C-alpha cells in the first residue's frame, strides 16, 4: 500500500547546561530506522532496525557527518531564532523539523514535505509545489527571504523527488517482510459493571501495524462519537499496537452495541458484540 | 506555549500471574521535551528501565516509551511517575490490566 | 537517507 520517509530534528538549548543538544531519528511509516544524539559518548549514526544493518560503512559515515553539520547548524538557528524574537539568552528553546516522502500504492510520489516549529508553534513550511514557502510570522519571514536568497527550495525538491524516494524504495524492498507487512489486530470486547444499572463495553485492538486504525462503537447501528472515550493508539514495545474505544451502557441494553474496526490487515473490517 | 503529557500504563502483553511481560509507561502530548519518567513497584522506583528515542507527532508534540521487563503477580503494585514542567507535582499512574 | 548537507544553511 502507502509509504513514507521522515526524519524528525529536534534541536534544544539550555544554557548554563553546554551547546545545544540535537537529535534527529528516521522512520519508514511507524518503524524507526535510525538515530543520532549529540549528547551520546561518542555521537554517531546508529541503526535501529535489522534491514538497515546491511548498509556499509560509508553510509554510517556519511549520515555521521551529516548529522553532525547539522549538529552545527542547529546551534546556529537557534541564536538566529532567539534573536529573531527579541528573547533573553536566558530561556531554553526548541526547533523541531520533519521532512520526508510519501509513496502511493504503485510506489509513486505522492508529495513531499519540509516542516519546521519553533517552540511547538508552526515556524515555516515547504508549500506542496516544493517550491515556495509559507511562514508563520514576521520572525520566519527572515528565514524565508534568507532560504529564498540561497535557494534552498530547489535543492529540497531534488531531494525530495529524488534520493527520498529512491532509498525509501530501497528501504522498503530490503524490510519487506516487515514494512510492506500489515499485522491485523486482535480485538476482542470486554465488559465491566459501573453500577446497578450501568456497564462499561471496551473495545481492544492488540498486535497490529500499523498504527493507522479505526475503532468505533455503534448504538442500533447509529455511531456514538461523543459517548466514546478513545484512547491513543500506543505502542506495545515489539512494533505493533494497541488501542481502546469504550462506551457506558445501561446494564440489559449491550447487544444493541457494535465495535467496528477498520485496519489495513484484515481480510475483511470487523463488528464485534460483547459475548458473555 | 507548554503541554502537559498523556500518560498510559500498560502491559506488552495480556497480564498472566507468574508469566515475565514488559511493563509500559507511554508518555506524549507533551512540550517541551524535558521529562522524568519512573517505573515504580509498590511504591518503589524501578532501576534500568529503558526508553525509546525522542520523536513527535504531526501537532509537534513529543512522545516516549518507557519499559522494563517485569512479572505480574496478584499482589504487586505497579505505576508509573510522571514530572513535567507543566506539573505542579509529579502525577502518579497506577497500572491496571483492564486498561 | 538524510537530506544532503549542500550549502547548510541556518534558520
Amino acid at each position: 500500500g502507502s509509504h513514507s520517509m521522515r526524519y524528525f530534528y529536534t534541536a534544544m538549548s539550555r544554557p548554563g547546561r553546554g551547546e545545544p543538544r540535537f537529535i534527529a531519528v528516521g522512520y519508514v511509516d511507524d518503524t524507526q530506522f535510525v538515530r543520532f544524539d549529540s549528547d551520546a559518548a561518542s555521537p554517531r549514526t546508529e541503526p535501529r532496525a535489522p534491514w538497515i544493518e546491511q548498509e556499509g560503512p560509508e553510509y554510517w559515515d556519511r549520515n555521521t557527518q551529516i548529522f553532525k553539520t547539522n549538529t552545527q547548524t542547529y546551534r546556529e538557528s537557534l541564536r538566529n531564532l532567539r534573536g529573531y524574537y527579541n528573547q533573553s539568552e536566558a530561556g531554553s528553546h526548541i526547533i523541531q523539523r520533519m521532512y520526508g516522502c510519501d509513496l502511493g500504492p504503485d510506489g509513486r510520489l505522492l508529495r513531499g514535505h519540509d516542516q519546521s516549529a519553533y517552540d511547538g508553534k508552526d515556524y515555516i513550511a515547504l508549500n506542496e509545489d516544493l517550491s515556495s514557502w509559507t511562514a508563520a510570522d514576521t520572525a520566519a519571514q527572515i528565514t524565508q527571504r534568507k532560504w529564498e536568497a540561497a535557494r534552498v527550495a530547489e535543492q529540497r525538491r531534488a531531494y525530495l523527488e529524488g534520493l527520498c524516494v529512491e532509498w525509501l524504495r530501497r528501504y522498503l524492498e530490503n524490510g519487506k517482510e516487515t514494512l510492506q507487512r500489515a499485522d491485523p489486530p486482535k480485538t476482542h470486547v470486554t465488559h465491566h459493571p459501573v453500577s446497578d444499572h450501568e456497564a462499561t463495553l471496551r473495545c481492544w485492538a492488540l498486535g497490529f501495524y500499523p498504527a493507522e486504525i479505526t475503532l468505533t462503537w455503534q448504538r442500533d447501528g447509529e455511531d456514538q462519537t461523543q459517548d466514546t472515550e478513545l484512547v491513543e493508539t500506543r505502542p506495545a514495545g515489539d512494533r505493533t499496537f494497541q488501542k481502546w474505544a469504550a462506551v457506558v451502557v445501561p446494564s440489559g441494553e449491550e447487544q444493541r452495541y457494535t465495535c467496528h474496526v477498520q485496519h489495513e490487515g484484515l481480510p475483511k473490517p470487523l463488528t464485534l458484540r460483547w459475548e458473555p | 506555549i507548554q503541554r502537559t503529557p498523556k500518560i498510559q500504563v500498560y502491559s506488552r502483553h495480556p497480564a498472566e500471574n507468574g508469566k515475565s511481560n514488559f511493563l509500559n509507561c507511554y508518555v506524549s502530548g507533551f512540550h517541551p521535551s524535558d521529562i522524568e519518567v519512573d517505573l515504580l513497584k509498590n511504591g518503589e522506583r524501578i532501576e534500568k528501565v529503558e526508553h525509546s528515542d525522542l520523536s513527535f507527532s504531526k501537532d509537534w508534540s513529543f512522545y516516549l516509551l518507557y519499559y522494563t521487563e517485569f512479572t505480574p503477580t496478584e499482589k504487586d503494585e505497579y505505576a508509573c511517575r510522571v514530572n513535567h514542567v507543566t506539573l505542579s507535582q509529579p502525577k502518579i499512574v497506577k497500572w491496571d490490566r483492564d486498561m | 537517507e538524510p537530506l544532503p548537507q549542500g550549502q547548510l544553511t541556518a534558520y
